[PDB]
């Protein structure tokens, strides 16, 4: 794709049943806000809108990429980042 | 080190003492409430803040602590730092619009504060590193607003002292080399000597602690922080052993290159953890995705 700044991303994601290392994964919800990594670049992505293997999030801090790219998806777990799952972006809102 | 040194650090502790010589700041103690949502061990709400056809979650709302915070930010300019007791959420810095620690808000300051492990360690681990046998002391726990300053880059320095003597100092942001500090090298040192002997010697509540200080852009020396004589606080280009082991610091040189037996060691970067802060507590992404799928199949399986 064209690497573009954007503000918002449609996505494909997928959530691991249990964390790593179980408590098990819950499911998004909306207006939790997940750390994500997208390549070597981290941001903040508020859950905006859920679908079953699809997601939209609002980014905290707009972030330069393109569409295909793969993110990491982590959640706030008693106080500390824990991966959940990853992604790849569909779609996106751009300034 | 013991967990009263640490209690010293606390910025209520020291600030009333330094006011004339650091940044301007205002410290509100938390509420109960503000308290146990910074606590919350689920996941991140901020407070304060194809066809789509689900939970959606809400954070606790705070309204008169929101009002109290926001008048303490426009008691200092619009604009503020935001820290607890002794951490600054640097670590956060990549979840912030503009990956910057200002904040205008409380909300802000939360998406900073929930998002920072420096913060939850002040909650969760104070006194850890302490050698001290005492039951731990009961925190109370304040938000400390600093007014925001522009500051240049690569004019901090973090300085050492052992019973009252200024024993070294170290470039702060040590992993990054600046030209214009090896070539001021001496009108820093002595900036910092001054500064040590007029406004912080035998002030302090500890013979032995740390300092951090800002050199503007006139040379002015500013205070920025104590911070415990101990591990729990970065060396930088020291080592502890090497601070604590009464050595000589200053290193192997001759009556050439030599400036006075009482100067501190000055130690900067010549020609040449902060990545972990917006990577998670498991950690190119390519391979952590691969990562991902596989152990996706194996706990689909058992
Ligand atoms: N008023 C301010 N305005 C802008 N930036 C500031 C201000 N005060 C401090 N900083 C920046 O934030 C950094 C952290 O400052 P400070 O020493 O208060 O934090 P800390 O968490 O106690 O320190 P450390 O983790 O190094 O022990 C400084 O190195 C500086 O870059």
């Amino acid at each position: 794709a064209l690497p573009e700044i954007f503000t918002e991303l449609e996505i494909s994601y997928f959530l691991l049943r249990r964390l790593l290392g179980a408590a098990k994964v819950q499911k998004l919800s909306k207006n939790e806000v997940l750390m994500v990594n997208i390549g070597s670049l981290s941001t903040g992505g508020r859950v905006s809108a859920v679908k079953a293997d699809l997601g939209k999030i609002v980014l905290t801090n707009p972030v330069c990429t393109e569409v295909g790219e793969k993110i990491a998806l982590s959640r706030r777990v008693e106080k500390h980042w824990r991966l959940i799952g990853w992604g790849q972006i569909r779609r996106g809102v751009t300034i | 080190m013991k967990k009263e040194h640490v209690l010293h650090c606390q910025f209520s502790a020291w600030y009333p003492f330094f006011r004339g010589v650091t940044i301007k700041s205002v410290i509100l103690p938390l509420p109960q409430n503000v308290k146990d949502y910074l606590l919350d061990d689920g996941t991140l709400v901020v407070s304060g803040r194809i066809q789509w056809s689900t939970a959606t979650l809400t954070a606790p709302e705070f309204p008169e602590f929101a009002t109290k915070v926001q008048e303490a930010i426009n008691s200092l300019g619009g604009s503020v730092f935001p820290k607890l007791n002794w951490s600054a959420p640097r670590d956060a810095y990549w979840i912030a619009m503009n990956s910057s620690l200002k904040c205008k808000t409380l909300s802000d300051i939360f998406l900073l504060f929930k998002s920072s492990d420096f913060i939850t360690r002040d909650f969760t681990q104070p006194f850890i590193h302490c050698t001290d046998d005492s039951p731990d002391p009961c925190i109370e726990y304040e938000l400390v607003l600093r007014k925001w300053c522009e500051l240049i880059p690569g004019a901090e320095f973090r300085c050492f002292v052992k019973e009252n003597k200024l024993i070294g100092i170290s470039q702060r942001d040590y992993t990054q080399y600046y030209d214009h500090i090896s070539k001021q090298k001496e009108e820093i040192r002595r900036c910092i000597q001054d500064f040590f002997k007029k406004h912080i010697q035998y002030k302090f509540l500890d013979e032995d602690f740390v300092f951090d200080i800002y050199r503007d852009s006139r040379g002015k020396v500013w205070l920025i922080d104590f911070n415990p004589f101990g591990e729990v606080t970065d060396s930088l280009l020291f080592t502890w052993e090497e601070l604590i082991s009464e050595n000589n610091l200053n290193g192997d040189f001759s009556e050439v290159d030599a400036q006075e037996q009482d100067s501190p060691a000055f130690r900067c970067t010549n020609s040449e953890p902060y990545l972990s802060y917006r990577l998670p507590k498991d950690f190119d992404a390519h391979k952590l995705i691969d990562f991902l799928k596989l152990k996706r199949n194996q706990q689909e399986d058992d």
